[PDB]
């Protein structure tokens, strides 16, 4: 149950909620006041789940779906039936993930480290809030948002996309598409580097930080370093969901034509805009 | 057809990667212990991998892993029920006993060489040509502690040679005598220098290291175990 | 406010490093270059000095040729006006031959001749340079991860506009250089082979690239979680396992069941990341070349 390096950790002290109440383990799981929330607000949200699945006649996962409240009901409540269901499970999803976060603060406290990793996680559950609850409030219909279902949430996603042409289009999205391209080719390089240093040539020794440094600057002239390269994919990440929940919180609210057409105010800009020749005259 | 095929040849290999993956990331804390270190009845289902050993850079030697795992050290800890799962509270001084938060790994006692066989951290008065090239140089700086008392003043920096990059400040306290701390841990302001994991009464029990010009492996990490171990236990 | 150590508080400067010399030519290595103190708050402020051998030249020459024959074809279009050529500069585009010429290289300049010149050049610029990320790492004895993980890049980059056009029978199938065009390609690609997102291919390349991200995240977050301790000195942590390593290992292992090691977390890392590509390259491979409608296979797998 114990890793041969952990009992000397495993101490007294760090919630947040409770004192010590709660301060336990279970296997190899701490269990907080939010480990205690979690639990109560996924397995509600798993019965929801379920219950909805009778309602509809499947016990498919790939046919399984819930549908948040048709349009005609703006921003309110909705029968159980038709987005009520859908309405409840978000509470429990929101309440499961924000008491994860917050699980991973007290596990922070106790170990005595850092606390950027549950400020990470922030970014992600941002991101889902601005699909199920930002973007729907502001246009004013819960019928906005995204149903959870596995295939039925990709045809969300196809048909929001396609009701503005091309979605390519969408600035935002065009910034956040290359933060991911950059973040995936960033986490091969570091990943391949420190294994080529700790796994040299066939029977060599092991190489060095050193080492590490002279081959990028050998390679592109340059290497932003051990601490560097951590902070750089840090940053690339966050960076790349952040303009992801930013390209969805501006379209159908400031935003709601063809995004295509969105280019127009640099084709037309007085100077050039007259100009005979090329692709745009 | 085809695709199907590839499909189903991708699950397969995808099997066999994370198992792969899985026996790799195991070479560290393994076997698992009952709370009284003995081994643990079942260890889940993989298997402990086969031994590598590492052929260390400076004449240093070789690692094996997996390898016989063992604290050296002496951990001054009593369960506090009857039962497993339950936190293990300090018998003495968790800071000085190095537990929790406070706790610090037997790693060797030689200090970090870099490609050339030199030591990586020295204090920069030994670094020819190193020098604070840019932000606020916290040498001569007053240190303050989480309680706001002052309890010495930045002396030096050690730096990383081989990075480039500032590691520790050496601080200098009452009694004459110095100590480090790490750089991640202090707030460098325009006209001092504050330190919240520690208040000032708790500089002094900071461990000491042996050489004036060196650190080694095992003291970085008791140094920073003990004022990482502030944050909770300075508390107060 | 606690220190994060996302930016460094106090820049250090020293002598410019020449860098680790082993069985590397030093007469190609070129000399330093000057220090950013911007780029020193984030990570390493020197610039420099970076080795340029044959298969760079090579590399860097033919990489300009790919570079320039595109930008001459994009100022004809835009009838050398500089005004037009800013204007439009997103709308230009290298068009592939037409359909008619199949995959010969008898097409005309202005009918995908240049098309061709160019994806020449570009096809040497990226096969010598990853010749050169090989060659670099044996003169230092490190291990060849960095050439066998941009192979995997290298793949769907070769199925995009080589394999898959050579089977498909026709250089019209493969990518225009053009920055819209290769937006609309892209979707049109998707619509002509029953909507992509029914490829299995794309679902899995998919999940990876979200990996990518949720592992980076979880990864520096990490580091700089424990960097107090030391963290990121991540080869030493490798070989004598310190309280960075075992903190870092029990977050995860108290948060979700179980953990990696210094070491093993990097292996996570480049297989995720490099699954990515290698699994998107199959998808986009078998597409038009023996799946003609993802929808329909879907239906019926076969
Ligand atoms: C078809 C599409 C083709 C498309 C081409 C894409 C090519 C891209 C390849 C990317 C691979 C990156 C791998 C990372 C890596 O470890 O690189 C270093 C690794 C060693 O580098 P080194 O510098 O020589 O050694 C340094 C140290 O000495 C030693 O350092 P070390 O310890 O780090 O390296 C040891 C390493 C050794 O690594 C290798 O040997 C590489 C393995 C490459 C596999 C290629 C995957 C192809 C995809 C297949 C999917 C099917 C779709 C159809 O161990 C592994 O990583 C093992 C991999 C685990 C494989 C699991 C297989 C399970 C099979 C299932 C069996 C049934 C189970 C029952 C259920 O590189 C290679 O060995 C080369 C691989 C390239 C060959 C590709 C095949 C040719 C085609
Ligand atoms: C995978 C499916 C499609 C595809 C779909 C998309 C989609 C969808 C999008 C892009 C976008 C981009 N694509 Mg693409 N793209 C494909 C294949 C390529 C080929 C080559 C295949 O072999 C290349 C080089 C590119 C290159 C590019 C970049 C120009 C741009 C993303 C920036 C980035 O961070 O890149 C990652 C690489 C690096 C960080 C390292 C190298 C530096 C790069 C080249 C810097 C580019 C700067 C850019 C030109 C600046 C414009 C602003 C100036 C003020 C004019 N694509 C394939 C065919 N591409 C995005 C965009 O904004 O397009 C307009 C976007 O939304
Ligand atoms: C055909 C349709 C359109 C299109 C329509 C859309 C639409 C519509 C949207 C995107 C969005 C995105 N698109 Mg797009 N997109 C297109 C083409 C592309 C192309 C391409 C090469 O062609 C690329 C690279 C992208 C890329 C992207 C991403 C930048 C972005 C999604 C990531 C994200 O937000 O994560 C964020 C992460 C999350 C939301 C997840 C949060 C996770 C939560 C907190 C935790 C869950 C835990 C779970 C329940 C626990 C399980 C426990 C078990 C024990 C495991 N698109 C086409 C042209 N795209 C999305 C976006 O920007 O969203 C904000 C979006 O809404
Ligand atoms: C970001 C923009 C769109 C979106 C666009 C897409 C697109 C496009 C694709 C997916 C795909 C997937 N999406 Mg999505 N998806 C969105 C929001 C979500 C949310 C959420 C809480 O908001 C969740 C849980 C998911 C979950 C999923 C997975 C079922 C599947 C991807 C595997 C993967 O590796 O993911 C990355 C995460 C990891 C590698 C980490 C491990 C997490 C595991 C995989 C989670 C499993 C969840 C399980 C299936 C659901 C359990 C729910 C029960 C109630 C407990 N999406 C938003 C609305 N999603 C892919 C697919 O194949 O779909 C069929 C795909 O192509
Ligand atoms: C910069 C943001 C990136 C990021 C970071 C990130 N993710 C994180 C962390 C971080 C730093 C964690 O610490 C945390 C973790 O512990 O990981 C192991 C996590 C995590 N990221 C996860 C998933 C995830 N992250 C994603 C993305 C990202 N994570 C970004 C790329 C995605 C995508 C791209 O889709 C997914 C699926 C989880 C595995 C894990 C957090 C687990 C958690 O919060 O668990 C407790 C919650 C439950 C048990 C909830 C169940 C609730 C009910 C059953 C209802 C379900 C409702 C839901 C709407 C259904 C959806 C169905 C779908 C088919 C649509
Ligand atoms: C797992 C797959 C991921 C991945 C991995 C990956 N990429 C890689 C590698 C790896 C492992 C490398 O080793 C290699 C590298 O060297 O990285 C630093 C690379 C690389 N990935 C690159 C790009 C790239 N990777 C991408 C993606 C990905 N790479 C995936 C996400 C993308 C996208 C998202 O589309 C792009 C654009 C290259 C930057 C680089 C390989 C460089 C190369 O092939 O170069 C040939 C050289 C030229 C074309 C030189 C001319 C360049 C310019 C046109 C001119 C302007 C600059 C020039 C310096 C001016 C000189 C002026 C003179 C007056 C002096
Ligand atoms: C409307 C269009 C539909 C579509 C199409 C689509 N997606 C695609 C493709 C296509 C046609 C791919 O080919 C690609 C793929 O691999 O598919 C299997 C992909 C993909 N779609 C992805 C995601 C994705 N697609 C989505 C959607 C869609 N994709 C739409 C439904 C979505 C959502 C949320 O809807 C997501 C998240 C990726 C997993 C994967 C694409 C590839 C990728 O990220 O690649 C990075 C790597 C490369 C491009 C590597 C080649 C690198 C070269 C060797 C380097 C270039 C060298 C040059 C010298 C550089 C010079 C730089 C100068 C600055 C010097
Ligand atoms: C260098 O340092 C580092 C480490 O260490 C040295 C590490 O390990 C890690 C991270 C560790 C890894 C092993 C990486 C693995 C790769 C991934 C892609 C992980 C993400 C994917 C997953 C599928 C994880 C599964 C996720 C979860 C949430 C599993 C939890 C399972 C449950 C059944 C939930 C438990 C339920 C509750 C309610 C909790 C409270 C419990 C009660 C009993 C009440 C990183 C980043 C790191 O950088
Ligand atoms: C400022 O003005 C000057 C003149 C200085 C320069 C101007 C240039 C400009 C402005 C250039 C802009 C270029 C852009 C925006 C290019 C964009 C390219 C993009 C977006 C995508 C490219 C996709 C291409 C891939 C898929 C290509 C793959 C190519 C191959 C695999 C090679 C195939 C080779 C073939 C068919 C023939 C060679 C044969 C053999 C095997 C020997
Ligand atoms: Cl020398
Ligand atoms: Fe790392």
């Amino acid at each position: 149950a114990l890793l041969s390096f952990e009992r000397k950790y495993r101490v007294p002290g760090g919630t947040l909620v409770g004192g010590n109440l709660f301060d336990f383990w279970v296997g190899p799981f701490y269990v907080g006041f939010f480990g205690v929330a979690t639990f109560f607000f996924a397995a509600l949200g798993i019965i929801l789940i379920a219950w909805s699945a009778v309602l509809q006649g499947t016990w498919n996962p790939q046919l399984i779906s819930v549908y948040p409240p048709a349009l005609e009901y703006g921003l309110g409540g909705a029968p159980l039936a038709k987005g009520g269901l859908w309405q409840i499970i978000t509470i429990c999803a929101t309440g499961a993930f924000v008491s994860w976060a917050l699980r991973e603060v007290e596990i922070c406290r106790k170990l005595g480290i850092g606390y950027h990793i549950p400020f990470a996680f922030a970014f992600a559950i941002l991101a889902y809030l601005t699909l199920v609850l930002f973007r729907p409030v502001m246009m004013g219909a819960w019928g906005y948002a995204f149903p959870y279902g596995i295939w039925t949430h990709l045809d969300w996603v196809s048909n929001t996309g396609y009701t503005y042409g091309n979605f390519h289009y969408n600035p935002a999205h065009m910034i956040a598409i290359s933060f991911f391209f950059t973040n995936a080719l960033a986490l091969a390089l570091h990943g391949a580097l420190v294994l080529s240093a700790a796994n040299p040539e066939k029977g060599k020794e092991m190489r060095t930080p050193d080492h590490e440094d002279t081959f990028f600057r050998d390679l592109v002239g340059y290497s932003i370093g051990t601490l560097g390269i951590h902070r750089l994919g840090l940053l690339l990440s966050l960076s790349a969901v952040f303009f992801s929940a930013l390209c969805m919180i501006i379209t159908g609210t400031i935003w709601f034509d063809q995004w295509v057409d969105w280019w127009q105010w640099w084709v037309k800009l007085p100077w050039w805009a007259n100009i005979p020749g090329g692709i745009n005259g | 057809d085809l695709a199907s095929l590839a499909i189903y040849s991708f699950w397969i290999f995808l099997a066999g990667l994370i198992y792969y993956l899985q026996t790799e990331n195991m070479r560290e804390g393994y076997p698992l212990e009952n709370e009284d270190g003995t081994p643990a009845a079942n260890q889940g289902p993989f298997p402990l991998p086969k031994p590598k050993t590492f052929i260390l850079p400076h004449g240093r030697g070789t690692l094996t892993v997996p390898g016989p795992e063992s604290e050296d050290r002496p951990i001054a800890l009593a369960r506090t029920a009857v039962s497993e799962g339950f936190p293990h509270a300090p018998t003495g001084d968790p800071m000085k006993d190095g537990v929790g938060p406070a706790s610090w790994v037997a790693r060797r006692d030689l200090p970090e060489l870099d490609g050339h066989g030199h030591n990586k951290i020295k204090p920069m008065k030994a670094a020819a040509g190193f020098h604070v090239s840019a932000g606020k140089n916290p040498i001569g700086l007053p240190v303050r502690g989480c309680d706001l008392e002052i309890a010495g003043k930045v002396v030096d920096i050690w730096v990383d040679i081989p990075e480039q990059m500032a590691r520790f400040l050496e601080v200098e306290l009452k009694d004459g005598s110095t100590r480090l701390l790490p750089m991640q841990m202090v707030k460098v302001q325009s006209n001092r220098v504050h330190v919240n994991a520690l208040s000032s009464d708790l500089f002094a029990g900071i461990p000491t290291i042996k050489s004036p010009t060196e650190v080694t492996l095992l003291e970085e990490d008791k140094i920073c175990g003990y004022v990482a171990g502030g944050l909770m236990y300075a508390a107060p | 406010a606690e220190y994060q150590n996302i930016f460094s508080q106090v820049q250090v400067r020293g002598p410019a490093d020449l860098g680790m010399t082993e069985d590397v030519n030093l007469a190609n290595r070129s000399g330093v270059g000057p220090f950013s103190t911007l780029l020193g708050w984030f990570g390493n402020a020197q610039l420099g000095p970076i080795y340029l051998g044959s298969l760079g030249v090579l590399s860097l020459f033919s990489g300009l040729m790919w570079f320039f024959t595109i930008g001459i074809w994009f100022w004809y279009q835009a009838g050398w006006n500089p005004a037009v050529f800013l204007r439009d500069l997103f709308f230009f585009s290298l068009e592939p031959p037409a359909p008619e010429y199949g995959l010969s290289f008898a097409a005309p300049l202005k009918e995908g001749g240049l098309w061709l010149i160019a994806s020449f050049f570009m096809f040497v610029a990226v096969w010598s340079w990853w010749g050169r990320t090989y060659l670099r790492a044996q003169a230092l004895g490190m291990g060849k991860h960095t050439a066998w993980a941009f192979l995997s890049a290298i793949w769907l980059w070769m199925v995009l506009g080589f394999i898959r056009p050579i089977l498909m029978g026709s250089w019209s199938e493969a990518v225009p250089y053009g920055i819209f065009s290769h937006l609309d390609w892209t979707n049109n690609f998707s619509l002509v082979h029953g909507n992509l997102f029914y490829n299995p291919f794309l679902g899995l390349s998919i999940a990876f690239l979200y990996g990518s991200a949720l592992l980076f995240a979880m990864h520096g977050a990490t580091i700089l979680a424990v960097s107090r301790f030391g963290g990121e000195r991540e080869l030493e942590q490798i070989a004598d396992r310190g309280t960075a390593a075992e903190r870092a290992a029990l977050f995860w292992r108290w948060t979700m069941g179980f953990n990696a090691t210094m070491e093993g977390i990097h292996r996570w890392a480049i297989w995720m990341a490099v699954l990515v590509t290698l699994t998107g390259g199959i998808g986009i491979l078998l597409s038009g070349t023996v799946v003609d409608n993802w929808y329909v296979w879907g239906q019926n797998h076969g």
